[PDB]
């Protein structure tokens, strides 16, 4: 890194700075007076202080980027969000007054919930015991759970099973399926739970 | 030829030929027999139109030159 | 004409920018004499021009005229962001300047391209360790 | 309904309606606009279940000129120009809707750039061996032309004998609809059927039969370059295309009884830089000479009033789903990122 | 692809600046290049390469 | 007293190429055009092909002037990479230094 260890990461949050002084504790007062003497890295060109910023969608976009082509990756993302919203507006106008109350039309709410429905609770990690590796079911950290949900969704959309279907139409279709606890990405989560439940006998190999 | 000229000249150009042909059709529509070229191309409106076309041809095109050209065409075509 | 303004500079990779921020304006930004949305057709680049003014709650309050040369489209948007942020510090309170500093808006990004070394494919990429 | 207006008659729109959206009935969308609406605006009509068009000064200015048209003078050429996505096409459509409801005959070319690029079947013409026909492009337009002017294609009757083959021919006095059906049924005669339509309308409008509106979006394609190639992979010129050759005749002000309203467009053009939009820069020297004298009409970005009414029209349809979009801080970001450009704003709001 | 005026103007500028006046194809223009420079074998770097 | 027999052969090639350069140039000009008759150009082809082999400049090789190494030579100094480095690494080449950046 071209930053020395003395550089601290920037905090990009308008609310954090407009907070009155009276509400601050003696510990939060120390951190604010400390940062006035520290070196701060330049804010990356990715995140800003915008009110439409979504760190989860930004991360999903980078995981779709091929060869640093962010423009194309970002283009596929907004086309998916538009495709999801148009499908929900079409399902909304074609529904009855009672069914309309249960139809979600916010693509950001659908995207977050669809990924949350695909996150696995437990995984298989190799543990060495007696000179052999055993696939031991273990709890996954929050980072790993969220990462696996995104990776499974992107991998499913790149599968060759889809013939000539463009990414925004494929992804929008998979998100709405996962949003309703259906589709192949939900099935992949169930398989990891079934394969972790089969190795239930090896769970005691864990030591944390 | 005209393609060899590096400075646009309004005389004997398509602009002069087109505007003159238009004013003759307008005079005929009004059933007026004052079809003299020297009279039609001698008014002040033609001088403003000539000045506007030459500016668009020889100088850099911009919004102010297109607006000046617009006001000169509206007066010749009686578009108020 | 008696209109107060400030001037500053910024660098990002090989791009160099120089911005003139007027104390009063309507939010107009000219990049090399072009409207900013015509010069930066990519939305991410325009989001970088919005970051400084939005972070201090001053969208639509200043006019900016900047000139940028070198680098690519994203590096130029980054150099303009730093140049406008520095010049904008003249029209905000001292406490607001410290917030911009802690938000990473006043730091020159030192990340530049690394040279290729001889005997390897890239700056870090090595040639394939031949199968033994 | 702060962004809507109850006045749905384009003949009654005035300066008091600026910035307000008026509704186009589903009947007029099927008849008047089988083509020409921007593709993304067509998506909005399907999504909002309605077609609403904002009343703006460019269209109001042009509607003022058309209501004072002197049908005895030669047709006047009006040219809409402006930066990309400012609303040139939809300003033309608002004017097409006015003349359509005034019982004018509408000759609408929705996108002339499609006639100079990406042509798979570019056949040689039989009427003139030095020109090329375009059966697919010509037959497509004939179908839409029939839908818009269906009620006039029987009253209008040809005034000459047209020979399609050794066996088929359109005798004098036959309805103009027979010429349109010959081109639709036989695509090999589509290009010549289009040429006969433009020939009859221009002829019979000068006789007082009807009022004619010539609406060409992308007019800068007629005097530019083409990407079509001959069998010897040599470039073809626009004048060598039968469709372009005949459409150039309609742009001449050698007829009366109507008007000529066109709109420039860099989008879809050939060999033009991204930021070109002024008349001479898009028309070129040959194009500016073919239209001069004309009346250019500028189309710019939304003004503060128009921008606010556009946001209210989206919020009124629940299109902006992000919880921060209705807030004041959310509108300032939408205004900055689009710089009030109608097209940039519609695209940003499409995924919010 | 030049007008008769441009063609005659280019031939006039060629005579004044001492260029080739007759129409000459690319192959025959190698004769001009051959005699406009010294052959490689005649350059001092070539025949005095070694001390 | 040249480094080896291979350098001596290149010395003779450079000498003979210099002596026939004007003649070869004049004959080649007759061949490199579409203006003269083919009958005359075919005779010029035979004439230049009858000149001595060692008059042809493509047979000259840029060898190291101190060791006669036929490859790895830097044209600007006419030295092989090995000899060049020996002089450079002892600070005997004006203005040349190791590059670090
Ligand atoms: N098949 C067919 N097409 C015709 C006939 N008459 C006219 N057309 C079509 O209508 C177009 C316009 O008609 P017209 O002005 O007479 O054509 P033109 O003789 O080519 N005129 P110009 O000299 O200006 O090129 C023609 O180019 C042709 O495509 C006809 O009898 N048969
Ligand atoms: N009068 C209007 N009413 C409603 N929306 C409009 C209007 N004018 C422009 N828009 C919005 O802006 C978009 C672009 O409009 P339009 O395609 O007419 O612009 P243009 O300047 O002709 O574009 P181009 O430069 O690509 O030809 C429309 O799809 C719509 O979302
Ligand atoms: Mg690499
Ligand atoms: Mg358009
Ligand atoms: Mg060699």
């Amino acid at each position: 890194s071209r930053y020395s260890p003395e550089f601290k990461d920037p905090l990009i949050d308008k609310e954090y700075y407009r907070k009155p002084v009276e509400e601050l504790t003696e510990e939060e007062k120390y951190v604010r007076e400390l940062k006035k003497t520290q070196l701060i890295k330049a804010a990356p060109a990715g995140k800003t202080s915008s009110v439409f910023e979504d760190p989860v969608i930004s991360k999903f976009t980078n995981m779709m980027m091929i060869g640093g082509n962010k423009v194309l990756a970002r283009s596929l993302m907004i086309q998916t969000l538009e495709a999801v919203k148009r499908k929900q507006f079409e399902k909304y106008h074609a529904a009855s007054a009672e069914e309309q109350a249960t139809i979600e039309r916010n693509p950001y709410t659908i995207f977050h919930q669809a990924l949350k429905n695909c996150e696995p609770m437990i995984g298989l990690v190799p543990i060495l015991k007696g000179g052999r590796f055993y696939q031991v079911p273990v709890p996954l950290p929050d980072r790993r759970r969220r990462f696996l949900a995104m990776k499974w969704m992107i991998t499913e959309c790149r599968d060759k099973k889809h013939q000539r279907t463009l990414m925004p139409e494929k992804l929008s279709h998979k998100l709405l399926e996962a949003f309703h606890n259906q589709g192949p990405v939900i099935k992949r989560k169930h398989d990891l739970h079934k394969m972790a439940e089969a190795n239930r006998a090896l769970a005691h190999y864990r030591w944390w | 030829t005209e393609a060899d000229m590096e400075e646009y000249i309004w005389e004997n150009s398509s602009s002069e030929r087109n505007i003159l042909e238009t004013l003759l059709q307008m005079k005929a529509a009004e059933k007026n027999m004052e079809i003299n070229k020297e009279e039609l191309l001698g008014t002040k409106e033609i001088e403003e139109y000539k000045k506007s076309v030459v500016s668009l041809k020889n100088e850099e095109e911009n919004e102010n030159s297109i607006s000046q050209y617009k006001e000169s065409v509206k007066r010749l075509l009686n578009v108020t | 004409q008696g209109m107060a303004f400030s001037k500053s500079e910024g660098k990002r990779k090989t791009a160099k920018a120089e911005a003139i921020v007027y104390k009063h304006g309507s939010g107009r930004i000219k990049v090399n004499g072009i409207d900013y949305q015509l010069y930066f057709p990519i939305t991410q680049d325009r989001e970088q021009l919005m970051f400084p003014f939005h972070f201090v709650d001053r969208l639509g309050k200043h006019d900016v005229t900047c000139t940028v040369s070198g680098g690519g489209r994203s590096a130029q948007a980054g150099a303009i962001r730093l140049a406008m942020a520095k010049a904008l510090c003249s029209f905000v309170t001292e406490d607001e300047v410290e917030w911009m500093r802690q938000a990473g808006l006043l730091t020159t990004d030192p990340r530049v391209r690394e040279r290729k070394k001889p005997g390897q494919e890239g700056a870090r990429r090595k040639f394939t360790w031949k199968k033994r | 309904a702060i962004s809507r207006t109850n006045e749905n008659d384009p003949a009654k729109h005035g300066d008091q309606h600026e910035g307000q959206h008026y509704n186009i009935s589903p009947q007029d969308l099927e008849t008047v606009f089988p083509h020409g609406l921007p593709p993304r605006f067509v998506m909005q009509v399907k999504t909002f279940s309605e077609a609403c068009l904002m009343v703006r000064k460019p269209a109001l200015e042009l509607l003022h000129y058309l209501k004072n048209t002197s049908f005895a003078y030669p047709a006047i050429r009006y040219l809409l120009y402006g930066e990309k996505g400012t609303g040139k096409t939809l300003s033309l459509c608002h004017v097409i809707h006015f003349c359509a409801k005034q019982d004018w005959l509408i000759l609408h070319i929705p996108d002339a750039h499609l006639w100079v690029k990406n042509c798979r079947d570019l056949l040689q013409s039989s009427y003139n061996k030095q020109r090329f026909d375009q059966p697919l492009e010509a037959s497509t337009w004939l179908k839409n032309f029939k839908t818009t002017n269906e009620r006039f294609l029987n009253q209008i009757k040809v005034q000459e004998k047209y020979v399609w083959n050794k066996r088929e021919s359109t005798e004098k006095g036959s309805p103009l609809g027979e010429v349109v059906e010959q081109g639709i049924t036989r695509v090999r005669n589509a290009t010549d059927a289009v040429g006969i339509v433009l020939k009859e309308l221009k002829r019979q409008s000068s006789l007082g039969m009807f009022h004619l509106l010539v609406a060409v979006d992308g007019i800068n394609a007629l005097w530019g370059r083409t990407t079509l190639k001959r069998e010897d992979k040599s470039p073809i010129a626009p004048e060598e295309l039968a469709l372009v050759h005949n459409l150039r005749k309609m742009m001449k002000n050698d007829w009366h009884g109507g008007a000529i309203v066109s709109a420039l467009s860099q989008t879809g053009s050939l060999f033009k830089p991204r930021k070109a939009y002024l008349p001479q820069e898009l028309l070129g020297k040959e194009g500016f000479d073919a239209l001069d004298p004309f009346i250019p009409i500028l189309v710019s970005n939304y003004n503060p009033k128009e921008f606010e009414s556009c946001i209210q029209y989206y919020l009124e349809n629940n299109w902006l789903q992000h919880e921060k979009a209705p807030t004041e801080e959310g509108k300032k970001e939408l205004l900055f990122l689009s710089n009030a450009n109608p097209s940039l704003l519609e695209r940003h709001c499409a995924y919010l | 692809s030049l007008s008769e005026y441009a063609f005659r103007m280019s031939r006039l500028s060629a005579r004044l600046f001492g260029e080739v006046t007759r129409p000459t194809n690319s192959k025959s223009m190698k004769v001009v290049k051959l005699f406009s420079e010294l052959p490689l074998a005649k350059k001092k770097e070539t025949y005095d390469w070694y001390p | 007293h040249y480094v080896d027999w291979r350098m001596w052969r290149d010395v003779k090639r450079r000498k003979m190429a210099y002596e026939y350069a004007d003649e070869r140039l004049r004959i080649n000009s007759l061949r490199k055009n579409t203006i003269l008759p083919k009958i005359l150009q075919d005779v010029a082809d035979e004439e230049i092909a009858a000149l001595p082999r060692d008059s042809c400049p493509v047979r000259i090789r840029n060898r190291c002037v101190m060791t006669s190494r036929p490859r790895g030579v830097k044209r600007r100094w006419r030295l092989s990479r090995i000899v060049f480095r020996h002089l450079a690494d002892h600070g005997q080449l004006s203005g040349i230094q190791r590059a670090t950046w």
